[PDB]
Order: C-alpha cells, then sequence, then structure tokens
C-alpha cells in the first residue's frame, strides 16, 4: 500500500537485542534518523541512527 | 557468517518512541497513546490527576493502575498511585493481549509497559520550553552522555517543572519531577542500569463531580452549566509526592544461559482536602438529605448537594523480579525458556476523615458562591474517620517457553502465586487477613509466513489482585481473568507498513463497579464478559507522509450481578476510532516544516450502572506544526506549536452515575521550543 516496497530497499543495518545481533532493512534518511522497516526492532519507522550498532551498508545516501 | 537474521517474532506493534514523543510532546501519558488502538483515554475528560484508561472494557489494576514501568507493576492502592510524565519516558508501549505469564498478575487484555529514559553512550544535551494557554509553562532538561572512552560508565539526568492553571476556575496544576539515571556496561553481556524517580506535585489539579444536569441534560432553567465550573471550595488542595529507586540488571553467561533481575523501592504519598458534588436534590441519591429536604419541589432541581473528604496516605512499596533465560534446543525445536520468581511488599497507612450526607452547604448553580471550607471541623453527625492500614505480600513463580519449529511459534507459560493481604482498622480494632493461592497460565500459538503475515490464537488467564479496599476495611477478592483471543498481524520484512486485527472474549471475575449507592467507597459486584474487535493501521505513505489509524469495537455486560445483570458498564463506548497523519516538507523552500493533524472519535457511552441516560458521541480534532532550525544553524533544535481540540467542541466525556459527569477539554494551544546541543 505504501509508495515504498521490497525493491526500494537501499541498505541494511545491524542491532542487538536479547544478546544476539540482528538485521534491519533501511530506506531514506532524515538528518540523523533512519527509516528502518522491520518494525519489530525500534517500534517506529523513523528510528534514530543510534539504536543500531554498525550501519555499514548505509554509507552512501548523500 | 549469514546475512544476520532480521526480527520476525511479532513485537512492538503499539510502542510510542522518543521520536514520536518529542514530536507530540504529550502533556501527560493520557495523551501519547491517544491514537493507539484498543484504548480510550479521554474517559476522565479534563483532569491530570490520574492516568487511567479502558483497554477492552476493564480499566486500571483493581481500578488503580494496570501499568508497568521498567518491568514490575508500577504501584498504587486506595487512591495513592504513581503518575509519570512522558518527558521522563523513553518508550511507553501498550500491549493488547499479552501472551506472557510475567503479565499474568496483570490484566489478560491490556497493559501499559512504560520505560524510563536510559543513559546514552552518545552526548545528548536537550533543553525544552513549552508554553501556551491556561498559564502553562513546562520547562524540560535532559542531559546524557558517557563518562569514559569505552563508555562502560554512562549517565542521564532528566527533569521537569510544569505549572498550569486548570480549566475549572480555582484549581491549579503544578508538577516538579527529576529522574537521575546511571548505566554500567563493561562488556556486551552485562548491564546494571540504575533508575530513580522523584516528583513533587503540590497541586494535582482538579478532581470533582458534576451532576448529569448542566452537563448532559439542560438544567431546569433551560441552559447548561459552564465548561469551567468548580463545585468545590476555594481552599481545595490535592498534593502528591513520589520517590522511586531501583535497577535493571541482565548478564549472559553462555549462549544458552542468561540471568535478569529487576528491583524498585518506591515511597509514594498524597494528601487531599477537597469538596466533591453528589448531585442535585432531585437526584435519586441524597433523598435523606436534610438540607435538600428543606426545599420546595421546584427548587430541588437546581441546588447541588455535595460532600467533603480529608485524607492523608503513605505508601512503601518493594518489588523484585529475578529470571533465568535458558536458550537450548531439543531435536529441531528451538527453545527460549524463562524461569523466574517475583516478590511484592505493600504498606499503606490511611489516616482520613470523610464527610457523609449534608456535610457541606448547597450550591445554587444559577448563583454559585464557592467560598472556603473548614476541613478541620469534625462534626460527629455529618463526618466520620477512616484510619486503616493495608499490607500486602505477593510471591509468584513463573515459567514460560517460546518454542520455535520451522515457521511455527507457540508461546506457553505458567505461574503460581502466593498472595497475602492484611488490613487493620485503627478505630474498631478489626484486623482482617486474607491469604489466597491461585494458579494462572497463558498460551499462544501463531504461524509465521515469509512476508510477515501471522495469524494467532491465544488463551489468557490472570490473577489480578485487588488494589482498593472497602469501607470498614473490606479486603476485596482478587480478580481472575479468562480471555480467548484470535487475530492476524502483518509485520512486513520489506515494506514499511503495519496492520493488525483481533477479536477477543475476556471474562474477569470479582469485579468492582464502585459506588455502593452512597459514598464512593466502592462496592463488590459480578463478573464481566467483554467482546469486541480491534484493528490497527500504522504505515509511512512515502517519506513525507506518516499515517496511523485504528478502530475499536467494544461490547461488555455484567454476567452474574442480578441487579445490573445484562447491562453494559458505564464510561465504555461501543464504537471507537482515531486517525492521525503528518507531512514533512523536507528538501524544499520550507525544509524543516512538519505539518500534522488528526482526529479522535468515541462512540455513545452509558452514564450509570442502571443504564438510565446515555452520553453522546464526540469527535476531537488535534493539529500541530513543527519547523527544525536547520536553516538557522541549530541542528536538532525545533520550535513547534500544538493545538488540541481544534474547533473547540463542548462535550461530556463520560459519567459514572447520575450525580457525576465529566466535562471535556476545550482548545489547548502549546508552543514548544526544544533545543539540542
Amino acid at each position: 500500500c505504501s509508495t515504498f516496497g521490497p525493491k526500494d530497499i537501499k541498505c541494511e543495518a545491524y542491532y542487538m537485542q536479547d544478546h544476539v545481533k540482528y538485521k534491519a532493512n533501511v530506506f531514506d534518511r532524515k538528518g540523523d534518523m533512519f527509516l528502518v522497516s522491520p518494525i519489530m526492532a525500534y517500534g517506529s519507522f523513523w528510528a534514530p541512527v543510534s539504536y543500531f550498532t554498525e550501519g555499514n551498508t548505509c554509507e552512501g545516501v548523500f | 557468517k549469514t546475512d544476520t537474521p532480521i526480527q520476525k517474532v511479532p513485537q512492538s506493534i503499539s510502542v510510542v518512541t522518543a521520536e514520536e514523543m518529542a514530536l507530540h510532546q504529550p502533556k501527560s501519558v493520557k495523551e501519547a497513546l491517544s491514537y493507539t488502538p484498543g484504548v480510550s483515554v479521554g474517559t476522565r475528560g479534563a483532569s491530570n490527576t490520574y492516568d487511567h484508561l479502558i483497554i477492552r472494557g476493564f480499566a486500571a489494576e483493581g481500578q488503580s493502575q494496570n501499568n508497568y514501568l521498567n518491568g514490575l507493576k508500577l504501584q498504587g492502592n486506595f487512591y495513592n498511585d504513581a503518575v509519570i510524565d512522558p518527558y521522563m519516558l523513553e518508550r511507553a508501549e501498550i500491549m493488547r493481549g499479552p501472551v506472557s505469564v510475567l503479565y499474568g498478575k496483570s490484566s489478560p487484555g491490556g497493559l501499559l509497559n512504560m520505560v524510563s529514559k536510559r543513559p546514552t553512550t552518545e552526548p545528548l544535551k536537550e533543553v525544552q520550553f513549552k508554553a501556551g494557554t491556561d498559564s502553562l509553562f513546562q520547562t524540560g532538561f535532559d542531559f546524557s552522555d558517557s563518562l569514559d572512552d569505552d563508555g562502560v560508565y554512562s549517565y542521564r539526568l532528566t527533569g521537569l517543572a510544569r505549572s498550569a492553571n486548570a480549566q475549572q476556575k480555582g484549581s491549579e496544576e503544578q508538577r516538579y519531577a527529576i529522574a537521575p539515571a546511571f548505566t554500567w556496561r563493561p562488556d556486551d553481556k552485562t548491564n546494571f542500569t540504575f533508575l530513580s524517580y522523584f516528583q513533587n506535585e503540590p497541586e494535582t489539579g482538579y478532581y470533582g463531580w458534576l451532576p448529569k444536569e448542566g452537563t448532559v441534560e439542560p438544567l431546569p432553567n433551560g441552559k447548561r452549566l459552564p465548561t469551567d465550573f468548580n463545585e468545590g471550595a476555594k481552599n481545595n488542595t490535592y498534593s502528591r509526592n513520589e520517590k522511586m529507586v531501583g535497577y535493571s540488571f541482565d548478564h549472559e553467561f553462555n549462549d544458552t544461559f542468561t540471568v535478569r533481575q529487576n528491583l524498585r523501592f518506591a515511597e509514594n504519598k498524597t494528601s487531599q482536602n477537597s469538596v466533591y458534588g453528589y448531585g442535585v436534590c432531585s437526584d435519586p441519591a441524597n433523598a435523606y438529605s436534610k438540607q435538600c429536604a428543606a426545599l420546595a419541589p421546584a427548587d430541588k432541581g437546581h441546588y447541588l448537594a455535595r460532600k467533603y473528604v480529608v485524607d492523608d496516605e503513605k505508601l512503601q512499596n518493594f518489588s523484585v523480579d529475578t529470571q533465568l533465560q535458558s536458550k537450548f534446543a531439543t531435536g529441531d525445536i528451538d527453545h527460549t525458556l524463562l524461569t523466574g520468581v517475583d516478590f511484592m511488599r505493600m504498606r499503606n497507612d490511611i489516616n482520613a476523615w470523610f464527610g457523609y450526607d449534608d456535610s457541606v452547604p448547597l450550591l445554587n448553580l444559577y448563583n454559585p458562591v464557592n467560598t472556603d471550607f473548614d476541613f478541620n471541623a469534625k462534626d460527629p453527625a455529618n463526618s466520620g474517620p477512616y484510619r486503616i492500614l493495608n499490607k500486602q505480600k505477593q510471591t509468584g513463580v513463573y515459567v514460560q517457553d517460546q518454542a520455535q519449529w520451522d515457521k511455527v511459534l507457540v508461546t506457553l507459560g505458567g505461574r503460581y502465586d502466593w498472595a497475602d493481604q492484611e488490613s487493620l482498622n485503627r478505630v474498631a480494632g478489626t484486623t482482617d487477613k486474607r491469604d489466597d493461592k491461585q494458579f494462572t497460565w497463558r498460551g499462544g500459538v501463531n504461524y509465521l509466513f515469509d512476508n510477515g503475515v501471522t495469524p494467532y490464537f491465544s488463551y489468557s488467564e490472570s490473577f489480578e489482585p485487588s488494589s482498593q479496599v472497602g469501607k470498614d476495611g473490606n479486603i476485596f477478592a482478587p480478580s481472575k481473568g479468562k480471555q480467548y483471543e484470535v487475530g492476524v498481524k502483518y509485520v512486513p520484512e520489506d515494506r514499511p507498513i503495519v496492520v493488525t486485527g483481533a477479536v477477543y472474549n475476556l471474562t474477569k471475575t470479582n469485579n468492582l463497579m464502585a459506588d455502593p449507592e452512597g459514598s464512593f467507597f466502592s462496592v463488590e459486584g459480578g463478573e464481566i464478559r467483554a467482546r469486541g474487535v480491534e484493528i490497527e493501521a500504522k504505515a509511512a505513505l512515502s517519506a513525507s507522509v506518516n499515517v496511523v489509524g485504528s478502530y475499536t469495537y467494544t461490547d461488555a455486560e455484567y454476567t452474574t450481578d442480578t441487579t445490573y445483570k445484562g447491562n453494559t458498564p458505564a464510561q465504555v463506548p461501543k464504537h471507537m476510532a482515531s486517525l492521525w497523519a503528518d507531512y514533512t516538507f523536507f528538501d524544499g523552500p520550507l525544509s524543516g516544516l512538519t505539518l500534522g493533524t488528526g482526529g479522535r472519535y468515541t462512540g455513545s457511552s452509558y452514564g450509570d450502572p442502571a443504564n438510565s441516560f446515555k452520553v453522546g458521541s464526540y469527535t476531537v480534532v488535534d493539529a500541530l506544526v513543527r519547523y527544525d532550525l536547520a536553516r538557522v544553524g541549530m541542528a536538532g533544535s525545533n520550535v513547534a506549536l500544538h493545538v488540541n481540540n481544534l474547533f473547540d467542541r463542548e462535550y461530556v466525556a463520560s459519567c459514572f452515575n447520575t450525580y457525576g459527569c465529566f466535562w471535556g477539554a476545550e482548545r489547548q494551544v502549546v508552543a514548544t521550543a526544544t533545543f539540542r546541543f
């Protein structure tokens, strides 16, 4: 339903919870907040670039 | 060496975060979760005294607070509860239909798990100013950073100072909160986060009743009461002080074992010297009122008879939860076993003095003359003391496992509680002692599709204790719940949307509908069976627009109360929905503007247990605007304006009986200026 989708995924991020490292699919970036979309991670679409451990693949956005 | 697995166990389907908190800056936790499904928070109307809410018909724990705060059960008993300002909260999630047994002591339907603001290893220097209508001026300060290069030692100090003039003319609201916090994190498998909270509220605000007359039905004159009518006296005071200290600890030994322990020592206390209205002389109540009897049959319709109450309480709470996480795997069925114990010690000393019928004079309504009152007068004919001391001790062992097979997840847990309770009436020397022993278990099954679709069905129980107490020290029976919940959640791996739906059949026993005809001392009643459907839609249509919507159907009746058997409880709307959206004008002439607007609807609700009169359906519209000073050089700093009830609609929120209704909230404007360094 959203304008985005599975093809508009730019990069992936990494975060830890329950002492295991996980992944999150990232989209656009606003200042210092990523638009990650697993939802089951930060609880909101617009998550700040701090909840993650190694953005890595998100080194090229602008 | 895989691409690292994303998350797929359905979580955080209703959390509001700091990014959502700093965008709405809710005046209270009554807001924030104002647009989340399954909750109706405008039940009290316009009163920052308590933060109660109706999830699936049933409200707060023993009517006190069914909410959690960094684990544990918050606290509260006999009107001495704890409130927390959202400015001290990093995350405030509302969990509808929890399948865990750690929440078995809570309601099977809903739960508000609040999370304090944790220290950040990154420098945060925030200063917030927000001011607007009704002499409102809240000043915030939040400063967190690390203390060493590795970040093993980190700190956080958040604090609040709000003073405001309540809507009801004569009542003031003042809250001063400060929460120190510290976090020690040597390695990645150890954390000892210390959390404390200190809040002094010299004036809680307004907490009174208004008859069904001028509120919902035109008064004898033909007009209706004003939106800001204070039926109490000028010297009405209402204070509260909360002191909390605790920690949250967790350590992972092997990749199969993990220990966790949570703790909190709280010391909450409150004092009240207020006069509350008990309906006009024409009300079915009073009747035996002498002041109301000496009136003509035409003047009894516009003369409000009231009562007064003086109270002083002191709470000492202690809570402990210690669990062990065993993450082994049998055959090809992975496991995550939780084994823990909890503890609880409560102690509340009530030294109150109540006022019976004809304890105060009468208000004219057409010509109110709200004066002062001698709360220190103890006339033996209209007043009476109530010196009670309540003590509780609960101890429950819980075991829960989350078994995973291929794409099937089954959540199953079981808990056994040893609940003790003791009350002492200092007047008649009566000492009641109630020890209960009950088993409760929760179980949920769901299937995990690859795209994110997840249909689930769960059976929920609960051993929710009784928080309140009755006149003469009646230890209420604990409440036992039973809920059948089925539904389907969509947690997409790829696209940024969220849609979930559910239908439930919750049944809770030994419920208390309060109001033993006379006095607000509450009364025992029958069980309630609640049925309804909740749906939620949370997505981000393009980068500029974010949308959130929800609808909640609710149908509950008394099951075995004979008197009101087969009637819907008051303050519960049948239909309920809300919707909100916000645009972000980035990359443009106004790169920084963030325009947002939304509306809330609450269906028709009943006003008394006998279902005599009905409260009309209302619709409130909010809006807000926010511009980030990125064009001036202040990255992260923004100035925002907030409007609640845009068109200013006069509505009655809900009523508990004929002699008590609650006016809504008029238009509120707030100008926020938060700065980050």
